[PDB]
């Protein structure tokens, strides 16, 4: 929740997507690199079991 | 389970337009998708999709 | 007095290390040349807390806003090592583990 | 039925290839660029299995097991020590000549177990 209130004030204040890949939150996966990830569609039904 | 009112029935069973695959694809279930007769192919490494 | 003060400025905004004095400063600097001479200038420094939960950076008119990324990736043991006792007589004040990234 | 490799000359490191000896009746293993006279001790020469049945749970690797895309089992137990956790997959092998079976890598360091059931 801290990157999406600080997401929710861009443009008041210079927090933008950059920041969101620097911080090590979301990551450029390619298509040779995407056959070893194992991917979710939406974190509220598909991490619980 | 279609009401004699239903308009897909009312077309289908006319025989003017639509088939009663249409119906149970709209209505129950779509089903299996083949490409080239086969089930979806593994075109990741063993497997459809990265999820 | 021991709380985590920790900022990380890029290279235009390199504030000096000591105080301000007249006897440590010389001019030596001159759209080429405006970017230079802001080095030794505008760069003592005033964290301000505001309301909202940012901080920014005030060194004169202009106003930087900052953010406290706290990046555990670094967890540098932060010290005044100045040199007294046998060496580097190190004070532990505060770990360096939040770095504030300033820009315009 | 075993599975006859290549083996080197010594002298210079090239491939033997074998010769009968016509006076002593005994194989012995030669180069053709070295005079080199070495003693055969298998008495076979080539060999070539035409259906082919090959132990794909040789060939699994112990470091599989930390394949993030593998799915996880817990109700089959390693069988060498005994660590509830189990990746399982098919043989991966092209060529299997008909065959779903499943083996078995354990999730546990420096076990590397591979298994079959
Ligand atoms: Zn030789
Ligand atoms: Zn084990």
């Amino acid at each position: 929740k801290r990157h999406i209130d600080q997401l929710k004030e861009r443009e008041y204040n210079n927090y933008s997507w950059q920041d969101l890949v620097a911080s090590g939150v979301v990551e450029y996966i390619d298509t040779l690199e995407e056959e070893t990830v194992m991917l979710a569609m939406t974190p509220d039904d598909l991490q619980e079991k | 389970s279609l009401s004699e009112y239903n308009n897909f029935k009312s077309m289908v069973v006319s025989g003017a337009k639509g088939s009663k695959i249409n119906i149970s694809q709209v209505i129950a279930v779509v089903g299996q998708q083949n490409v080239e007769g086969k089930r979806i192919p593994f075109g990741f490494k063993h497997r459809t999709l990265p999820h | 007095g021991n709380d985590l003060y920790f900022v990380k400025l890029p290279n235009f905004l390199s504030v000096e290390p000591r105080p301000f004095d007249p006897q440590y400063y010389e001019d030596e600097f001159e759209e080429e040349g405006r970017t230079r001479l802001k080095l030794k200038v505008e760069n003592n420094a005033r964290i301000v807390k505001w309301s909202d939960g940012s901080m920014s950076l005030h060194l004169g008119n202009e106003v930087f806003d900052v953010y406290k990324a706290p990046l555990q990736g670094d967890h540098n043991h932060l010290f005044i090592r100045q040199g007294t006792g046998l060496q580097g007589q190190a004070v532990f004040k505060t770990k360096l583990t939040f770095r504030p990234h300033s820009t315009d | 039925p075993g599975f006859v490799g290549i083996r080197f000359c010594q002298e210079c490191n090239n491939m033997l290839y074998p010769k009968e000896d016509k006076e002593n009746r005994i194989l012995l293993y030669a180069c053709r660029n070295c005079d080199y006279q070495q003693e055969a001790d298998n008495s076979c020469i080539y060999v070539n299995k035409i259906t082919h049945e090959v132990d794909e749970l040789t060939q699994i690797i112990a470091d599989v097991s930390q394949d993030p895309t593998l799915p996880r089992t817990e109700d089959h137990p390693c069988q060498k020590c005994g660590h509830k956790e189990a990746v399982f997959f098919q043989s991966h092998s092209a060529r299997a000549e008909d065959a779903m079976r499943l083996y078995y890598v354990c999730t546990a360091p420096h076990c590397g177990h591979r298994w079959t059931e």
